[PDB]
């Protein structure tokens, strides 16, 4: 539940599970 | 590397150490059959799925390269194990992670009946203000001995066995009714047995539901047996939602034939006090379903899952599984 | 035909029907010393009180014809005993009625700390939905597994014993600590035993507190020993309020070094969750001091405590009474 | 708690205890 | 009317009256299959025996017209199920009526091993005199302190589970081993499994054995296997007398490596302390298999064997059978 | 250095490390108070006994110096407690150390009797030989069930109460009789209690003496007393020989009215089956006094009374002992 | 049936000038009634007389027990009663006891002092054989106490 | 176990199963 | 119980307690 305030949405990250969600 | 897909998740942080030199791991965080992705049900091997999720015989048809599904808890009864067979896929489950878990939260929904806790702390933040002893006597109305009281079980599983164990020390008197168990289980523990449902309901204070959900069960407590209770009975229920049928127990609680009743898990969910037929009944206690959880009973159920996809990778099927349910429809 | 006075009550229909024909019954519903009619302090031979009113050196001064008084419970800590035996004052009890109902509503209170039940319950009254399985572990996180634990006994009476013999089934470790007793109790029992207080205290992770409020025990949980308890321990008080510094309790909950508490008598009364120290403390559950009432054990004790008059009266005294707490001091 | 609706609050009953509540 | 024989015994005063308007009662007290009469061997539909005659697959094939045989307790390995299935006969049993005499015989003989009881009477008539205190502590030396110590259980069936409750209560630590059974069974129980036999036996200071005799599992007790013992452990069968070599065990009680031993069971029946193998062996204790015998226990068993008997000749095979163990090999 | 001298042994391998730098140890071995050497009479500051020298005022006054006694064990009845305080003498104990040792030989007696061991083990060493079924029904004829049994208990205290908790894992139905016990003991226990010695006897099938010999209570199983039993029940008698008058006892064994009687203690010791009232009488079992023995139990009793020998020397009368007897006779 | 249903004491209070209205007052002045079924009826001596109560207490859904020692065996089947061994016995489960014995010389007050406390709780006394079988000082202390209901 | 004092050891009492023993 | 062959039934050991057993 933790506030998502990642103002700068960048993606040089790749940390986990690969995301298939619809 | 294989593919396997979280049906109805979004963390993954235990099963991905395990599996990450073995096989590829994925989430779809799914509400229905229809929120799949496409590239899940061409290229999926193994799938995880919780009780949120449904699969019947068409949903399973959909998929080109399943092979083996494994269940995360103890029940079974959203997937179609016999269908699943014919189609050459296994099914299997962590049988007992949480016993002692689910036994003990049943003993406290007991207690709260009996010795009025709950509904004497939600009264003091609604601002009730109780002085003399007159007043103590009235808000506190209802409540009864334990000793010389008799309980009744339907269903001596694991479960089943745990909680009569800890009743006995209450001073309860214990029943239980089972008709799929061997002779003289009751002579091991000093428990005493009937042989048909409405002779345990005629002779119980007390009752608490710990079977299974098959084809012959559905419905239990309908609106015929629901009349054949005493008078001013209590009843539990933390296995299934579909063992009761909550129109006609609404109906009882008005009337005032049952004087409480305390529920975990319903027909639908997620369960709100606002809607249903359950909107306006007195005497009722409810959970949203959560008499599993535990700090320890979580690391320990997801662990085991993983585990058992690795097994059925690197080894052949089903000689290789220790818990599958659909053996004998497997071809 | 001599008179009886109920002094803080208003119903005598059990009372009534057995001193009809002995005596002359009347109650005055009093609150404080200052509301007792002044026929009654000059025309009473003896007197029937609950825990609500408290009776000083100087109240009792002020009676002219009192010989005996009887407390319809077990506890006599609102009397002042030596004062009343220098006057020639007999005071009795009654000492076990509800040893069972105590000790059934302690354990209830155990389990809702560990599996939290009346937590849960109040979140879907205020509107909390919670559907997938995260939501499930995050409004009920917190949950611990009981087998294992060490469970902390102080006082070892008639309810400290019915409440280690059912610990013992849910698989607690059970300590106790009792300075009063002989040798070898623990040894009957097979339980284990402390020499200490700041022993016990090192080694609990929950605390029950079962002793008697004398004159030596006054704030026995103050602000030093708070901070002799484990980091996450659990706290369970169902004797007496005056055992337990609330102010000392509050800032503990705060800061995170006490999990929970459940608290049945308090310093003052009646409670109200919008006054006191506790106005705004989290994980706390609090009842109206009714851990005792039982339909069955309402009445058992009111009609001793009636049968324990009339033998005073149509006898001599202390030789025909059973429980006398004050024969020491009585001259 | 029962509500006291005794309109004709009379006295031909006496049946109980002597009340003596100040 | 048909003809039933009883092929060891003399008595039939209780299956007379129930079998007596449907068949034809007849006993041959016969001690071998040697001295069966030709009459039996022509014209039997039915058989009752004890457990002291064994029937082989040559003794099976010289009835001609036997279809089923009743077994009068338990235990059915003098029966060659296998062979009696290809034949077309059906083989019953009663499952329990004798599971909580046997369980308290077992534990009878666990507190003479600990509180020497029989030795000391066996003593005292020999003509000892003793008056000291001296004196007590060397006739009595080797008493010990049951609370603390551990046992082990070999099978936990039904006579399994009822040993393990009861010696909760005298403080034992208890485990087992069971390679047939699923998976939490110890969690309702609250016990404690180990996965191997010789794991078991490292952290076990008393062994009994409470397992079935099969192929796989004849003389479990060997001589290599006595070595992994721990020294000086004590030793309980009441099983079987199959389940272990008695030669490997005389030379054990001689050098010292087990304390004492207490057998209900041999290999030779019956047994006699003048000869075998454990004619001179010190720490003894023998009964002559009667751990089961029980006034309202005897009466019991014979009935329900009986109507056994019944149901299969005015019904059909095995659908009317309720306690069948060859249904897999019947055809 | 003073002399502390031991009336009644030879060995004092424990005791002498103990007491080597404060005192100077001796040990007299005597059968009789006219075995005691004169050096005793006159220099001995304090002495240790067990149970098989009785003490008289007479003998008492023949101490010059004597100034505390200490008993190894817990019965203190073979000592005027109240002549020795006149004279200005201390008498102390060690309540607790075999409460656990004696409880559960009390458990290996009654079991016995019922499951019938002792009795079949001694018919195999005289040479009986038993083969078919019937004779196994007639050598043990007259086991029982014990499960709806009544199992009555005089003198609740701690051997009392161990044995109480034990029996119930069995099925056994607890009452017990005390007259000098509070109010609401049982409530804790959940046993039943009476209030007279006539009503146990008419509703128990089997009695156990646990009380102690006081001088209100010789001969408490008298000849009238033992004509109020039921027919057919047994007696077990572990705590004192003067309880039970033995010249009645013989005539009820041999009437029939008692099945049997298991016997530690008797009126004269030592005991032989060749004399006495007992010399032939069926159904007995005999124990040479040796239900407390222990490896662990008698190293603990022996250092623990030293102990008490240090602190009087090295302290004040009676303010440094802990367990003392006769502290209100004390002037 | 006085006892059980006051009757004679309702008759003798209204003689008295007590007025009753309303039902609260009717409870309280009838305060003590109870109800017949259930109940057992202690019987001493089963002679002529004492097996004429026995027949009619059946009819009234009592409970009969008797105690008599020069009786023979087997009077109690043909009556379907039920028998007891001693006095004391007899005392402890009983709720209201009747006396129908002969006045020997070895029962001279046989309701002594020390059996009137192991009587229950709040039981009755019906006394009509004779005068000297009933110790009247100790009757009257157990009767202000409450430990006997009534006596008749 | 009873001993078998039947001297005039005749069959006039023919009372229960058949005696099928070798 | 141990059988006393102390046949040099000597002294030179005074090893514990004193024996003044008559
Ligand atoms: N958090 C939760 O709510 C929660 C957690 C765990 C398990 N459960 C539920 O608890 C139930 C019992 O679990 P378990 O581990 O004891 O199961 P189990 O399979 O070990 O035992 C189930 C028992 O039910 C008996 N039974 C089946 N049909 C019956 C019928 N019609 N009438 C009576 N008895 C019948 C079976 O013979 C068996 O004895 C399951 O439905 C399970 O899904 C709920
Ligand atoms: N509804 C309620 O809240 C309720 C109902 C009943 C009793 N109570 C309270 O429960 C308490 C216990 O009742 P009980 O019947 O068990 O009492 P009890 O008198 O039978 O036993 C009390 C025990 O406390 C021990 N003790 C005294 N001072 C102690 C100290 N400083 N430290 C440790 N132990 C000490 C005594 O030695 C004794 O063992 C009483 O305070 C009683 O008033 C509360
Ligand atoms: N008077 C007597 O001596 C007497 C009386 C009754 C029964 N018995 C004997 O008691 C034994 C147990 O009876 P029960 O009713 O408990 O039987 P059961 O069939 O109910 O249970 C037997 C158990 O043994 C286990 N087992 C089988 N092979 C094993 C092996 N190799 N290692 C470990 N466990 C194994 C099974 O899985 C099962 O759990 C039987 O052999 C029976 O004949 C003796
Ligand atoms: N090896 C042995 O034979 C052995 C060993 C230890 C103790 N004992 C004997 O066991 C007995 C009990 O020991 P304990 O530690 O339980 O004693 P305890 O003093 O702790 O308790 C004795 C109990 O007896 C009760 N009592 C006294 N007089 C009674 C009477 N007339 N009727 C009924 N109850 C009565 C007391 O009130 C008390 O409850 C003692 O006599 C002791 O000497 C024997
Ligand atoms: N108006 C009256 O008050 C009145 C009228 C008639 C008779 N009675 C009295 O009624 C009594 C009974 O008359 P009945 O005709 O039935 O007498 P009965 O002689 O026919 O029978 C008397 C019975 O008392 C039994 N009995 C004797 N001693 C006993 C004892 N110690 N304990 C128990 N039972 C004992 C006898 O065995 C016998 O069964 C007599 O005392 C008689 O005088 C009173």
């Amino acid at each position: 539940e933790a506030l998502d305030l990642s103002m700068k949405s960048v993606p040089w990250l790749k940390a986990g599970a690969l995301d298939l969600s619809v | 590397r294989p593919l396997v897909a979280l049906l109805d998740g979004r963390d993954c942080t235990v099963e991905m150490p395990i599996l990450k030199d073995v096989a590829t791991v994925a989430f779809c965080d799914a509400q229905s059959t229809q929120e799949i992705h496409e590239k899940v049900l061409n290229e999926a091997v193994g799938a995880l799925m919780y009780h949120t999720i449904t699969l019947t015989r068409e949903d399973l048809e959909k998929f080109k390269a399943l092979r083996i599904i494994v269940r995360i808890g103890s029940g079974f009864d959203n997937i179609d194990i016999k269908s699943a067979g014919d189609l050459g896929i296994a099914v299997c489950n962590v049988p007992a992670a949480s016993v002692e878990e689910t036994a003990d939260s049943t003993l406290c929904h007991i207690l709260n009946l009996y010795r009025r806790a709950t509904w004497l702390h939600q009264a003091l933040r609604e601002g009730t203000r109780v002085q003399s002893v007159e007043q103590i006597r009235e808000v506190a109305s209802g409540a009864a001995r334990i000793r010389g009281e008799t309980l009744g079980i339907i269903g001596l599983g694991r479960v089943g066995q745990a909680v009569a164990l800890r009743a006995k020390a209450f001073g309860f008197n214990v029943l239980f009714y089972d008709p799929y168990l061997s002779d003289g289980v009751e002579r091991a523990l000093g428990l005493q047995r009937v042989s048909t449902l409405q002779d345990l309901l005629f002779h119980s204070d007390c009752v608490t539901l710990h079977c299974g959900l098959n084809e012959h069960n559905h419905h239990l407590i309908n609106d015929f047996t629901v009349k054949q209770m005493r008078q001013g009975a209590f009843l539990v229920n933390t296995a299934r939602g579909g063992l009761v049928d909550e129109k006609a127990l609404a109906q009882a609680l008005k009337e005032g034939r049952i004087r409480g009743a305390a529920l975990d898990v319903h027909e639908s969910e997620p369960f709100s006090f606002s809607q249903g037929p359950l909107k306006d009944a007195p005497n009722l206690i409810c959970t949203p379903h959560a008499a599993w959880y535990s700090e320890q009973a979580s690391i320990e159920m997801r662990e085991e899952a993983a585990r058992e996809i690795r097994r059925a990778i690197t080894g052949r099927i089903p000689d290789s599984l220790k818990n599958c349910v659909n053996k004998d429809h497997l071809t």
